[PDB]
This record gives structure tokens, C-alpha cells and sequence, in this order.
């Protein structure tokens, strides 16, 4: 949230909004074209990432499996799987829409 | 599993193994959810397209792939979309 | 090794690919084509029988196609005419001078594919080579200072008797 | 030795049908006869054998099993002790009824899961009560007969940890579990 | 290794990346440095088991599963130390 | 081993069986219930009522 | 006589707490089986995608049968090693070989760690089925 | 190349290779009637001793529907992009110098074969 850009800010209409780091949000499609828009630099430092209709627990799992993948992208391990319950990968499924990801 | 996924392969695996959990697909679009829906059985799209209407007239094409395998003798008439076939067929072969 | 590819039975079946018969009454124009060449260069009945013998087969048991020549010409004391190159291993019979000929080539043929020794003694199917690692089947000797010791020399084994030839 | 041989528990030596109710279903189930057909037609299609007399050829053998199979699980007009193999390699399927041949039950499997439920198996702890017995079980489609040349086209599962098994299971497609 | 931790305050939650021993308070300072949270707002509670008073991240609560990518474990927070410890 | 189904019959065995190598070529015959010596099999084929190859 | 009756002092018996090997034994033996059984799909593996070399005088199934044989009798002969190994001058399998009145180390290696291959002439149990050797199968598995 | 059964139109029987030395050609007779017919290609008789080494030809696609085969997802289909494949050892007398795996692609209407 504060502009030095470790830590961005990120809302999706509910109350419990999630601030999580750049580098490890850095896997993200649409962080390239919605904080890296049409200019650089202290645009992606505002860090009101307003996105909609996100029910809480749905987005805390994107974006626990945001640095999730960051680690596991590159690093010494490949193998490992991600654990999403049955029902919510319908909602987070439109959560597939969102990040290009 | 040694293999990399991303998040749209994690939940079009994990639901490519239990779409029988499907009941309401709220507002995804059919191109989200196209590849779960190839691996189908068509009981469970007729399931699928009488609790989520919506998308019928998307998944039509989708039912070709199972005409072809299970009436491969037969072609559709005209004014006659792949589901309705398959229904119409079904149910006679079933009478 | 060289022992054993004088020892086991080579048949014109071991060393074949294939043998094709053809219709070719003007050897000046092959019908084959891929022969016109070599044939043309040497040059008879109109029936061709055209074989052709895997590399392989042919390098491992060291035969030459001169061999295999005149092996037919020695088998047959020409009766029938044998031409051969390669540079595909190709040989081209004829049969020179009511069981027409094209049937006779057909025995022949069997003849050759069963009934003819390149090398190799005809009882012996397979040889084994080894080089025995216990003292059952070695060479013991006497040395000059007086002890037993054991040689391991190369040994060979059949799976047929022809004990006299051998 | 080995000349004298036991039955096991649950085999069964079938006992034998008549031909002919499965003889008019296949005449009228899109088999075309031998004596109908051009021998041109025989070279893609699946011949049909019934008590190892070859009476047609069928060109969607699939189904054809399906149907027989569904036929057989719910005791219509097929027999529970008929005998049907699809042999998908040399396209023949071979039909038998006769007496002799030596089977034993097995579970149904139907896509990594058994028929029998939970219900089934309530049922059966009330067999004096509910009337419910082994007979109501293989009406159901749940359990059925699979003879020594079937067994050789089915894929059995040992017990049912074989079926809820993680994604390598060592086969997908078991069709069959040993009760 | 890692460490994984939502640091959830009803309606804000923190993430943190660290490793197996750190000092809690650095958790505190991590947070001070971009949130600006002064050490009296940021009374960490508990886990499951008591809280480290010893400062460290090697210590009660704390094991080689709770660094878990997969899913992390989560516990209340009240920015004041002894005041009032709001919650929503 | 042909039995006629739907009866108490013995089995009439019929051996249809190829000469070995050891001849031109290698020809199919029939052993048939009832006759002394084999039979070719084309024969029999043109005995049944077809005469063509 | 005089051994028979010192016997009433000493006694001998079999149990099933001869039959036991320690923990770290059994860890071994399962080890060593995981191991085999890996080498036998990397063979697998090999002969599948055509990178096995036949060695003389035989042919490739034949060579493919020797190496997993090979392999599976080294895994046979480690786990009945350490068998051996795991047990204490109290056993009473090993007082009963060791002084040569019945039984073998290769029956030790069977009872408490592996009881090994079953062949059928000489072979590996062969595919009484359409190339499965039960029901329970894929077809074509050549694993152990 | 094999060379195939060449029939008679009269009687439907077999022709059987002949010569005429007038045109000094090739000929297909038949000698149950009196047709003749000349021969297209020359070749009457041809072994293929060592020409065994395709077995692909013979594999059909049925055998995506056993379920006693074997399936794998990382051998995809080149020709229709499927992900899922049987595959197996040949079954042939000839497969006795050769563990080759055989693979056909599970997707309906493709049923493409091929090997490793
Ligand atoms: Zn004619
Ligand atoms: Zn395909």
C-alpha cells in the first residue's frame, strides 16, 4: 500500500481486502496492463487495486497461490499441486478471468 | 504429479475430476469452461444444461462430439441443433 | 569370431532381404530400372529372379557377393546364369536353355532359400562364443617355474554334432 | 496332481439357455444376417457369435456390447449366466449360453466407482425382513457373472482401494471388482 | 525455508514471506515499514499454542508445517497492546 | 468340436490344417468327420456349391 | 543320549518372535524392494522406447527377461542378506541353520523379508490371459 | 512391392502368370476358360523375408475402447492434439525381437496409430 512497491494493496468488493507482494504477485497477466498500464513508474506505487465482486476467501486463495507460484515457478521445486476446494473453483474459476493466469 | 500449473489448468483439473460437484455455474462464460466440458459424459451435460440453461445454445456444438460417438452412423437434418438430435435419438433408441 | 562365422551354417536365407521374380526379356532395358546400369555394363530366359541380401547379415557374417556368386555358379555348374552388383546388394538369375520356366525358377529359388551353404558346417545351427571365467573349461598349463596355471582362452559351443568336421 | 481340481466358494458352472432370445434381439438389433451380406461388408465389421455358430456382422459393436450388457445387468432377455465377449482386436464378438462354462460374480464398476451403495448393503442386513436377497442384488445391476473368457476382457480391480485410488490408480478403467 | 502466516486483523490481512528463526517483533517491524504501525499496534496474539515472548520464530506455535504454501495458518489481530483489542 | 445345440448328439470334429514346409508351397486341408484321407480344403469349398475362387 | 538330555535343560523352540527382524531391518528390505522395483521400470522404460542393446547369443525379450531376472535376485539376495544380518545369537531360525538340522538362509530370507520370484519352467509367471497374467493387470505390465 | 491375386471376368477364376513370345510380353491367362489379360506389372512372385518391420498397418483403432490396455497423458496425439493414448506391445510372432510400445490416440473420429 505504501508507494515503496513491496507490498500492494488489492480490494474486491468485500471487506477483507488482501495486501500481498509485488514480486510475489508478479506471475499476474493483468499486473502488466492494469498497474503496469499505459505509464510506469509511481503507477503501480498508488496501490488501490479496486477489482469486484471477489468474495474474500476466493481471492485469499488467488493470491496465496499468487506467491505460491512465484516460489515455485524457477525455483529447486516443480512438483507440487494447489489444494482449492470443489465449490469454490467455480468462483474462482471467474478469478481465471481476471489474471490472465 | 511432476508438473507446473497454472491457475487456470489447477481448477479445470481439479474440477475436470469431480464435475459431478457442478450444480449452478453462476456467470462463467462456455470459453472459460470448455475444456471441462469435453471431459463429459452426456447425462451430465444434460444435468449441467437443466440446472444452467444459459448455456445451452453454447454447448451445442459440444454435443457433436458425442454424436459422433455414439450414433457415428447418422448425421443431423436441417433445423436440427446437435442436443436435440442427441435427445430425440436417445430417447427413441431407449423406446 | 572368425571361427565361429566358419562354423555356423549360413544359408542364402540368413543373408536375404528379399527375392523378387520379374518378367524381363530385354536385360538391355531392366524393368526393375534401378539395374540398368550395372546390367548394361555386363551385357537368356525372359525370367529375372532378383535378389537382394540385408547389409547387415552381409557384413557380420564377412561374405562378399563374389562369394555367394560363385557359390550358385559352383552349386548349379552353370546351368543358370547369376549377375551381381551393389554400391542395395543385388544378384540377377537366369536360367539358360511342360514346366515352364517360371516354375523351375520357383524351385530354384526354394533351393536357394533352404538347400544352399555359404559358410559354415551344415549340422551347426548356432555357435556360442564365451570366455570361460571358471578353471571346468580353461587351459591349464605347466609354466617354466612348475605351477598350474589357468589360461582363459576363447571357447565355442554348438547346438548341433558334426564333431569330425569341426 | 493337478488332474483333480475343487470348485472354488462363490463358482458357478452355468447351467445352459436357449439361443434364441438373444438370436431374435441381435436379428433385430441392427445385425445384419450372413446370408444378407456381401463379403465386402465383412472386412470392417465385427462378427457375431452365438454358441460359436457366426450368425451376422454388426458395424457399431460398442454399443451393441453396451446394450447387451445393460440387457444382462437388469436380467431382460439376456440371461444372468450368458457369457458375452468382445475379442476388439480381431472385431469378433462371441455369445455363449451353453452348459459348462465356469464363472463366479464380481462387483460392477462404473467409472472408478461400485454399484454397490450403502442401500444395497442395508437391504441385505435385513434379508429375512425385507425380502431382499442375493437374486434382488443381481437384479439390480450391481453384481453379475463373468465367466473365464470374459475375465479375459475385464479389468478387476482387487478390492475397492484399487478404485479410490490418487491420480495414478495404475489403470483408470476398471470395469470389475473382486467382492 | 518459509514461512506462512495471514496476519488477519478482521477485514486487513498482512502477508509476510521470512524464514524459520526471526525475532517476532521483526514481524511488527516488517509490518512498521510499509503499513506504519507503531509497535503498540501490533499486538500479534497467540497460535494455537502460546505466543513468544522469547522473540523468536523458532518457538512455541510455530513448526516446519505451518510454512506451508499450500495453505497457512491464520490468527486474530488487535492493533493496541493493552487498550482495546478490536475486532472487526 | 461341432455340436449341434439344443440336442444330445456327439461332437463331429473337424481339423482344418495346413502341411508343413517340408513341396512348392504350403497348401490348406481338411480333415472331414467320416473320410478316410484329408480332403483340400478348396475341395470342399466347391463341393459345398461354389465353384469360383 | 547326552545331548537329548541336556536339551531338557537348555530347550529349543521356533516362535513367531524369530520370524521378527528389527525396525531398521525392515526399513532396509523395503528400501532395497523400492529400489529393484524402480531399476526393473527403468529397464522397462528402456526396452519400451527401444534403447536396449541385445546381448549376444540372444534376443531382445530374452535379454530384457536376464536383466529383470538379474535385478530382482540381487534385490532377493540384499533383502535376505540384511535378514540375516538383523539376526541376534538368540534366533532360533539361525540355531537350527547354523547347525545344519533344517532349513536354509533362503528360508530365513523368505519368512522375514522377501520370499522372492515365482517361476513357472524356468520363467517369470507367464500370461495365462490375453498378455496379462491376471485379470487384475494392464495388459502387457512386465513389472515385478 | 507384394503382388495381389489378379481374377478372370468369364468364370471369376484365377490367372495364373504366362508369357507370349509373338509380343514377347507378360500375361495374366486364365486356364479353367480361355481369357487372357496382359499384365500390368511385371513383378509375378516376391518374398519379403526381412520386410516385417512395420506392424502399425495392422493395428486398428478399436483397441482405444479396451480397458485392459494401458493409457497414458504423455504421449499426446499428433494428429488431433489429444492428450490421452492406449498404448501396447505388438502381438505379432515378430515381436519376439522387440518390446516396442504401439500408441493410439482414446479421442472418437481420429483413431491415429503411431509409434513412440
Ligand atoms: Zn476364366
Ligand atoms: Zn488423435
Amino acid at each position: 500500500e505504501g508507494p515503496d512497491a513491496m507490498y500492494v494493496k488489492l480490494i474486491s468488493s468485500d471487506g477483507h481486502e488482501f495486501i500481498v507482494k509485488r514480486e510475489h504477485a508478479l506471475t499476474s497477466g493483468t499486473i502488466k496492463a492494469m498497474l503496469s498500464g499505459p505509464g510506469q513508474f509511481a503507477e503501480n506505487e498508488t496501490n488501490e487495486v479496486n477489482f469486484r465482486e471477489i468474495p474474500s476467501h476466493v481471492l485469499s486463495k488467488v493470491c496465496m497461490y499468487f506467491t505460491y507460484k512465484v516460489r515455485y515457478t524457477n525455483s529447486s521445486t516443480e512438483i507440487p499441486e494447489f489444494p482449492i476446494a470443489p465449490e469454490i473453483a467455480l468462483e474462482l474459476l471467474m478469478a481465471a478471468n481476471f489474471l490472465d493466469c | 504429479l511432476p508438473k507446473m500449473m497454472t491457475l487456470h489448468q489447477q481448477c479445470i483439473r481439479v474440477l475436470k475430476n469431480n464435475i459431478d460437484s457442478i450444480f449452478e455455474v453462476g456467470g462463467v462464460p462456455y470459453s472459460v469452461l470448455e475444456p471441462v466440458l469435453e471431459r463429459c459424459t452426456p447425462d451430465q451435460l444434460y444435468r449441467i444444461e437443466e440446472y444452467n440453461h444459459v448455456l445451452i445454445e453454447e454447448t451445442d456444438q459440444l454435443w457433436k462430439v458425442h454424436c459422433h460417438r455414439d450414433f457415428k452412423e447418422e448425421r443431423p437434418e436441417e433445423y436440427e441443433s446437435w442436443r436435440e438430435m442427441y435427445l430425440r435419438l436417445q430417447d427413441a433408441r431407449e423406446q | 569370431k572368425d571361427i565361429l562365422c566358419r562354423l555356423e551354417h549360413t544359408t542364402l536365407r540368413k543373408v536375404t532381404a528379399n527375392t523378387a521374380i520379374y518378367y524381363d526379356p530385354n536385360p538391355q532395358s531392366t524393368v526393375v530400372a534401378e539395374d540398368q546400369e550395372w546390367v548394361n555394363v555386363y551385357y537368356i530366359s525372359p525370367w529375372l529372379l532378383r535378389v537382394e541380401l540385408d547389409r547387415k547379415h552381409m557384413t557380420d557374417r564377412k561374405l562378399t557377393m563374389e562369394q555367394i556368386a560363385e557359390k550358385i555358379n559352383a552349386g548349379f555348374g552353370d546351368d543358370l546364369n547369376c549377375i551381381f552388383n551393389d554400391d542395395k546388394l543385388v544378384l540377377r538369375i537366369r536360367i539358360m536353355n511342360k514346366m515352364d520356366d517360371d516354375v523351375f525358377l520357383r524351385c530354384i529359388e526354394s533351393n536357394m532359400l533352404t538347400d544352399m551353404t555359404l559358410q559354415g558346417i551344415e549340422q551347426i545351427s548356432k555357435v556360442y562364443m564365451h570366455l570361460p571365467q571358471t578353471d571346468n573349461k580353461k587351459k591349464i598349463i605347466i609354466t617354466e617355474d612348475g605351477e598350474f596355471k589357468a589360461l582363459q582362452e576363447w571357447i565355442l559351443e554348438t547346438d548341433g554334432v558334426s564333431l569330425m568336421r569341426v | 496332481v493337478g488332474l483333480v481340481k475343487n470348485l472354488a466358494l462363490m463358482a458357478y458352472i452355468s447351467v445352459g439357455s436357449q439361443p434364441s432370445p438373444i438370436l431374435e434381439f441381435l436379428e433385430e438389433w441392427s445385425m445384419e444376417n450372413l446370408e444378407e451380406i456381401s463379403p465386402a461388408a465383412i472386412a470392417d465389421a465385427t462378427k457375431i457369435f452365438v454358441n460359436g455358430c457366426w450368425v451376422g456382422i454388426h458395424k457399431d459393436p460398442e454399443q451393441l456390447m453396451n446394450t447387451l450388457r445393460k440387457l444382462r445387468r437388469q436380467m431382460d432377455i439376456i440371461v444372468s449366466e450368458v457369457s458375452m465377449i468382445r475379442d476388439i482386436r480381431e472385431r469378433e464378438i462371441r455369445i455363449y449360453t451353453d452348459a459348462g462354462r465356469i464363472c463366479r460374480p464380481l462387483l460392477i464398476v462404473e467409472k472408478q466407482k461400485l454399484l454397490l451403495k450403502k442401500r444395497h448393503i442395508d437391504q441385505l442386513k435385513e434379508r429375512e425382513y425385507n425380502n431382499y436377497s442375493w437374486q434382488d442384488l443381481v437384479a439390480s445391476g450391481v453384481v453379475e457373472y463373468i465367466d473365464t473368457l470374459e475375465e479375459e476382457t475385464v479389468m478387476l480391480a482387487m478390492t475397492p482401494d484399487d478404485l479410490q485410488e490418487k491420480e495414478v490408480a495404475y489403470c483408470s478403467t476398471y470395469t470389475h471388482c473382486e467382492i | 525455508m518459509d514461512v506462512f502466516l495471514m496476519i488477519r486483523r478482521h477485514k486487513t490481512t498482512i502477508f509476510t514471506d521470512a524464514k524459520e528463526s526471526s525475532t517476532v517483533f521483526e514481524l511488527k517491524r516488517i509490518v512498521e515499514g510499509i503499513l506504519k504501525r507503531p509497535p503498540d499496534e501490533q499486538r500479534l496474539y497467540k497460535d494455537d499454542q502460546l505466543l513468544d515472548d522469547g522473540k523468536t520464530l523458532g518457538e512455541c506455535g510455530f513448526t516446519s508445517q505451518t510454512a506451508r504454501p499450500q495453505a497457512p495458518a491464520t490468527v486474530g489481530l488487535a492493533f493496541r497492546a493493552d487498550d482495546t483489542f478490536e475486532a472487526l | 468340436r461341432s455340436c449341434l445345440e439344443n440336442s444330445s448328439r456327439p461332437t463331429s470334429t473337424i481339423w482344418v490344417s495346413m502341411l508343413a514346409r517340408g513341396a512348392i508351397g504350403q497348401r490348406i486341408v481338411a480333415t472331414l468327420p467320416y473320410i478316410k484321407q484329408e480332403v483340400p480344403i478348396i475341395i470342399v469349398f466347391r463341393a459345398l456349391g461354389f465353384v469360383s475362387d | 543320549t547326552v545331548i537329548n538330555n541336556w536339551l531338557l535343560i537348555e530347550g529349543h523352540t521356533i516362535g513367531i518372535g524369530d520370524s521378527i527382524a528389527d525396525s531398521k531391518t525392515y526399513q532396509d528390505i523395503q528400501n532395497t524392494i523400492k529400489k529393484a522395483k524402480q531399476d526393473v521400470i527403468e529397464v522397462i522404460e528402456k526396452a519400451h522406447n527401444n534403447e536396449l542393446e541385445p546381448t549376444p547369443g540372444n534376443t531382445l525379450r530374452q535379454t530384457f527377461e536376464n536383466q529383470v531376472n538379474r535385478i530382482l535376485n540381487d534385490a532377493r539376495d540384499k533383502t535376505g542378506s540384511s535378514a540375516q544380518k538383523s539376526l541376534s545369537e538368540y534366533n532360533n531360525f539361525k540355531s537350527m541353520v547354523v547347525s545344519g538340522a533344517k532349513g536354509s538362509k533362503i528360508n530365513i530370507s523368505q519368512v522375514i523379508a522377501v520370499v522372492g520370484q515365482q517361476n513357472v519352467e524356468g520363467k517369470r509367471i507367464p500370461f495365462g490371459f490375453k498378455h496379462r497374467t491376471l485379470p487384475h493387470f494392464i495388459k502387457d505390465d512386465y513389472g515385478p | 512391392g507384394f503382388v495381389g491375386i489378379r481374377f478372370c471376368q468369364e468364370c471369376n477364376n484365377m490367372l495364373y502368370p504366362k508369357e507370349d513370345k509373338e509380343n514377347r510380353i507378360l500375361l495374366y491367362a486364365c486356364r479353367n476358360c480361355d481369357y487372357q489379360q496382359e499384365a500390368d506389372n511385371s513383378c509375378i512372385y516376391v518374398n519379403k523375408i526381412t520386410h516385417e518391420v512395420d506392424e502399425l498397418t495392422q493395428i486398428i483403432a478399436d483397441v482405444s475402447q479396451d480397458p485392459t490396455l494401458p493409457r497414458t497423458e504423455d504421449h499426446p496425439c499428433q494428429k488431433c492434439g489429444h492428450k490421452e493414448a492406449v498404448f501396447f506391445q505388438s502381438h505379432s510372432a515378430r515381436a519376439e525381437d522387440a518390446m516396442r510400445l504401439y500408441y493410439v490416440c482414446t479421442a472418437p473420429h481420429c483413431g491415429h496409430r503411431w509409434t513412440e
